[PDB]
């Protein structure tokens, strides 16, 4: 009801960013869109004096044939001045990566109920493009709070703990977390009290995704257990040792070496001495234990690399310093996503972005196994995700492919 | 008097740090004196200027050549910041369309009251001998940085309500003009151009040629378009700004003459920058450029866009990293045709040339009719289907049919999963001295069978390569190559089909010869045997 002042960082103007093409349905979904909101005073046409611009386009989230409005806010979000509150820079949850079950919601609709700064708004300028530039394309402005501003739960920070007061207060053991758009509940309880209980707490936001955290893996190195070794065999396992060497210090791979002495056929069968066997042993029980001095940084930047597996599985690592990994997954899921890789990756930067977001409270920077201009170009049409992770494109292929496979 | 609607301004500040431009008049002849004083007289007279007083120290030059010539360059730089063509190819065929052009444009448009005292300009009196006079501007200067945004804004401003209230007609928009197309009969088609130059005149906005109309570079008739001529120049000397003109032409000939090859002549300006040289010409380029003058021999034209039939495009390999393509409807008519060049690579295959150009295309059709166009491409679907299946990048083609029309893109060879039984396993290496560039390059394989070659003039990851090579040339129809070189390995895992170094290049022979490929990698120096660095190093 009353808009609390808000800048840019000190040295950095608004963002000028160019709209990328956009397919003709998703224009006129966002025509229509912008029409309602604009008769709702949640946004304004303007004029040629804010040169500023960000991107928009359209989307369709999870059992919904309705389209959303999606911004991509990014460049804006690090323009926006880091935010700090009375909050005091609240920690992270992190009894929420403890919980069993986690329910994502999304809680846009609240947003639209607050005022923004009026020098701010500027700065949320954005257009909606027109096919073949036959006419100049319409161009808004955001009144109230848009969703994807980083700024906008920072500043909605008071109101959501005057709404979730009773609901928090009444029972303690269940986790509440706010990202961007969308509000994170955690809880030990069962599925269909879990679901029972977020009726309650969204029909509590009224008046005013199922997740599986304790399901997550953190995924172990291990070696084949084989009767009988092949060369080749032999030679795999010393390449996945050399690299695991690299990160788990002890790993020495001599007397395995030794057995493949000499020129032999890769088909050709090699029996295990007593030392070889021995030697994969010791390597067994120190691959068992945890890395040595893994901790995670707040300060630093949060990366996650992708490789494609195959058949429909893909593997990924969240680290911060090379060898040093905070987490590792697989994701084999299949939903209408056989016949295209695209919309698979994006699902899965989606996941990670999402398990990200629970376990340190911020997105990781992806590198992507794909071309540039294949991601660019196909990447909007299967995102159904209100938030946006940074990303860079890996063109080199990694022999480290088979190694987490 | 019918009392003109007010058109509301634009607020207009200027950059943070920075005043109002100050700069001295120069000095003119009488003549231009004279003819700015008149010419200045009767503006204002028509309200388009006013006169000031010493109380605005800002001052912008002023020339003539009669026509008023201002010169705000030091204003445009001081001056805030402020917000492609249409692709004829993207216009739906309607029966009538009429093009209007509002005359006195900038200046039918007020000026922001509070910076219009920045626009003041001097007219220096004769021999000096009296205080120059002055003027400012009341409405949008031509020439001012912020005129044709704020210009095209108003007149959008105008255009909306009488686009709503007539749904049946269809109105572009573009910079000074206005274009207009409908179905209807001429006579209504008419009444509705005078119905909407009358709307626009009651906002003060004066409006006044016919198919078909030459426009941005294009020709527009009634059930086809086209580009304006292009001129060739023919000369025994070719320079750099001849180069580039001519680059600029023949892409500009490309989207719709199908054909056109720029790579020889964009080969030619790599490094180069010196305006005026003489190039000489390959025998590939003189008969590409020949074979472009007879592309440009009879000319042919595109038609418009209809949304109900459905949008297809179909790409042909025209080899040496060029592909062609081109979109259309309905057979034999194109809708428009363009080109695609190979981004600068090392190592590539057609594949993903192939993949890019698809991309390409599937950008420009959403911009210009704003959806993805079905595809016909010279590639099996069994071959794309084992390509992506084992490519290691995630990619992806948009809905496509195979189209046969040589040269079709294949797969040139297929490294196994698995080790091969029953094939010889050919364990190599290489290494150079980085001194002397002296190395060596062989194998050792499990039936006995060895070689080692002495090079001169050479480095590691070339031996390391060479060494690969040599096993490919000694062995089987089957063959397992161990290796310890991640360089090759990182190379033959991406699967080129051609290479810019012919080392590279004879070994994808080799392969394309090749049954069966089974390539493995083991660490260097942890003593792997068969890993030889004793042959080698000697
Ligand atoms: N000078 C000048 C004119 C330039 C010009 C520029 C643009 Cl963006 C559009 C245009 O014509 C149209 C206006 C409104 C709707 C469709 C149109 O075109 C549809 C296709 N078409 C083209 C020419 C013709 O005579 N008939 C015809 O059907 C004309």
């Amino acid at each position: 009801i009353e808009t609390v002042p808000v800048k840019l960082k000190p040295g950095m103007d608004g963002p000028k960013v160019k709209q990328w093409p956009l397919t003709e349905e998703k224009i006129k979904a966002l025509v229509e869109i912008c029409t309602e909101m604009e008769k709702e005073g949640k946004i304004s046409k303007i004029g040629p004096e804010n040169p500023y611009n960000t991107p928009v386009f359209a989307i369709k989230k999870k059992d919904s044939t309705k389209w959303r409005k999606l911004v991509d806010f990014r460049e804006l979000n690090k323009r926006t001045q880091d935010f700090w509150e009375v909050q005091l820079g609240i920690p992270h949850p992190a009894g929420l990566k403890k919980k069993k079950s986690v329910t994502v919601l999304d809680v846009g609709d609240a947003y639209f109920s607050v005022p923004l700064d009026e020098d701010f708004r500027k700065y949320t300028a954005f257009t909606i493009p027109s096919i073949n530039n036959e006419t100049p394309g319409i161009r808004y402005q955001y009144n109230v709070l848009p969703q994807g501003w980083k700024g906008s739960p920072a500043i909605f920070q008071s109101s959501m703990t005057k709404i979730l007061e009773p609901f928090k207060k009444q029972n303690p053991d269940i986790v509440i977390y706010q990202y961007m758009d969308d509000l994170y509940v955690g809880s030990d309880l069962e599925i269909g009290q879990h679901r029972t209980k977020i009726e309650e707490l969204r029909q509590h936001l009224l008046r005013w995704y199922e997740l599986h955290p304790d399901k997550w893996t953190v995924q172990p190195i291990v070696l084949p257990e084989k009767d009988s070794w092949t060369v080749n065999d032999i030679q795999k396992l010393v390449g996945k040792l050399n690299w695991a060497s690299q990160i788990y210090p002890g790993i020495k791979v001599r007397q395995l070496s030794k057995l493949l002495r000499g020129t032999k056929a890769l088909t050709e069968v090699i029996p295990l001495t007593e030392e070889a066997e021995l030697e994969l042993a010791e390597n067994r029980e120190i691959l068992k234990e945890p890395v040595h001095g893994v901790y995670y940084d707040p300060s630093k930047d949060l990366i996650a690399e992708i490789q494609k597996q195959g058949q429909g599985q893909w593997t990924y690592q969240i680290y911060q310093e090379p060898f040093k990994n905070l987490k590792t997954g697989k994701y084999a899921r299949m939903r209408g996503a056989h016949t295209n890789d695209v919309k698979q990756l994006t699902e899965a930067v989606q996941k990670i972005t999402t398990e990200s977001i629970v376990i340190w409270g911020k997105t990781p920077k992806f590198k992507l196994p794909i071309q540039k201009e294949t991601w660019e170009t196909w990447w909007t049409e299967y995102w159904q995700a209100t938030w946006i992770p940074e990303w860079e494109f890996v063109n080199t292929p990694p022999l480290v492919k088979l190694w987490y496979q | 008097m019918v009392p003109i609607s007010p058109i509301e301004t634009v607020p207009v500040k200027l950059k943070p740090g920075m005043d109002g431009p100050k700069v001295k008049q120069w000095p003119l002849t009488e003549e231009k004196i004279k003819a700015l004083v008149e010419i200045c007289t009767e503006m204002e007279k028509e309200g388009k200027i006013s006169k000031i007083g010493p109380e605005n120290p800002y001052n912008t030059p002023v020339f003539a050549i009669w026509r008023k010539l201002v010169d705000f360059r030091e204003l445009n730089k001081r001056t805030q910041d402020f917000w492609g063509i249409p692709h004829p190819a993207g216009l739906k065929k309607k029966k009538s369309v009429t093009v209007l052009d509002v005359g006195d444009a900038y200046f039918s448009v007020p000026l922001d009251e509070d910076f219009r005292k920045y626009t003041a300009f001097t007219i220096p009196s004769i021999n000096n001998e009296t205080p120059g006079i002055r003027y400012q501007y009341n409405v949008l200067p031509q020439g001012w940085k912020g005129s044709p945004a704020i210009f095209q804004s108003s007149m959008t401003k105008i255009l909306e309500p009488f686009a709503a209230q007539n749904p049946d007609i269809v109105i572009c928009q573009y910079m000074d003009d206005l274009y207009v197309g409908s179905d209807l009969e001429i006579g209504q088609h008419r009444t509705k151009i005078e119905e909407l130059r009358q709307h626009l005149l009651r906002w003060g906005l004066t409006t006044p040629k016919e198919p078909p109309f030459l426009w941005m570079g294009y020709e527009l008739h009634p059930d086809k378009w086209t580009v304006q001529p292009i001129v060739l120049p023919e000369k025994d000397s070719w320079t750099v700004n001849d180069i580039q003109k001519l680059v600029g032409k023949l892409n500009w000939a490309s989207q719709i003459y199908p054909g056109i090859k720029v790579r020889q002549l964009s080969k030619l300006l790599r490094g180069t920058k010196a305006l005026t040289e003489v190039i000489p010409l390959t025998e590939e380029a003189e008969l590409e450029l020949a074979e472009n003058r007879e592309i440009l021999k009879e000319p042919v034209h595109g038609v418009y866009y209809d949304p109900s039939k459905d949008l297809i495009a179909e790409i042909q390999k025209q080899g040496q990293g060029q592909w062609t393509y081109q979109i259309y409807q309905e057979p034999f008519k194109n809708l428009k045709t363009g080109k695609y060049a190979r981004m600068r690579g090392a190592h590539t295959n057609d594949v993903k040339q192939l993949t890019e150009a698809v991309q390409k295309i599937t950008t420009e059709s959403i911009v210009i009719w704003g959806k993805t166009p079905k595809f016909k491409l010279p590639i099996q679907k069994e071959t794309w289907e084992t390509w992506w299946t084992e490519y290691w990048q995630a990619t992806w083609i948009p809905e496509w049919e195979f189209v046969n029309t040589p040269p079709l893109v294949k797969l040139w060879y297929q490294l196994e999963k698995e080790p091969i039984v029953g094939a010889e396993t050919f364990y190599v290496d290489g290494a150079a001295n980085r001194e002397t560039k002296l190395g060596k390059a062989g194998y050792v394989t499990n039936k006995g069978r060895q070689k080692v070659v002495p090079l001169t003039n050479t480095t590691n990851q070339k031996t390391e390569l060479q060494a690969i090579y040599l096993a490919l040339q000694d062995s089987g129809l089957e063959v397992n190559i161990v290796t310890d070189s991640q360089y090759a390995l990182g190379i033959i895992q991406a699967q080129p089909d051609k290479s810019e170094s012919e080392l590279v290049n004879q070994i994808i022979e080799q392969l394309i010869k090749k049954e069966k490929v089974y390539l493995a990698w083991v660490p260097a120096h942890k003593g792997i045997g068969g890993n030889e660095q004793v042959d080698k190093l000697v």
